[PDB]
């Protein structure tokens, strides 16, 4: 009746590639991927920071 | 004799000469979206 639903720009598969990249940076590099290039650090040491 | 849509439009019918049951599907429609670069850049367009 004249109604429609448009799709989102990012598919749920693209949004899960972003939450994937946010997980992968957070674990491997701490906060440092938000400040600049992702500086790796051991996760046992990141949790001690 | 008829079937109904939520807006009280008709969704199906039984024909009054042959008692077969017909769907009514509305004739195909949609939004036309014109993808365009600036008219400054080109007069070429694509249509979604
Ligand atoms: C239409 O006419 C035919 C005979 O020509 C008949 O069999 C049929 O039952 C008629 N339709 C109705 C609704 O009676
Ligand atoms: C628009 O056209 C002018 C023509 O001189 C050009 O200088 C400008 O770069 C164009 N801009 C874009 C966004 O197409």
């Amino acid at each position: 009746n004249g109604l429609t639903v448009l799709p989102p720009l990012l598919t749920d598969e693209m949004i899960a590639q972003y939450t994937s990249a946010l997980l992968a940076g957070t674990i491997t590099s701490g906060w440092t991927f938000g400040a600049g290039a992702a500086l790796q650090i051991p996760f046992a040491m990141q949790m001690a920071y | 004799q008829f079937g109904r849509d939520i807006a009280d439009t008709t969704d199906a019918v039984r024909d009054p000469q042959t008692l077969e049951i017909l769907d009514i599907t509305p004739c195909s429609f949609g939004g036309v979206s014109v993808i365009t670069p600036g008219t400054n850049t080109s007069n070429q367009v694509a249509v979604l």
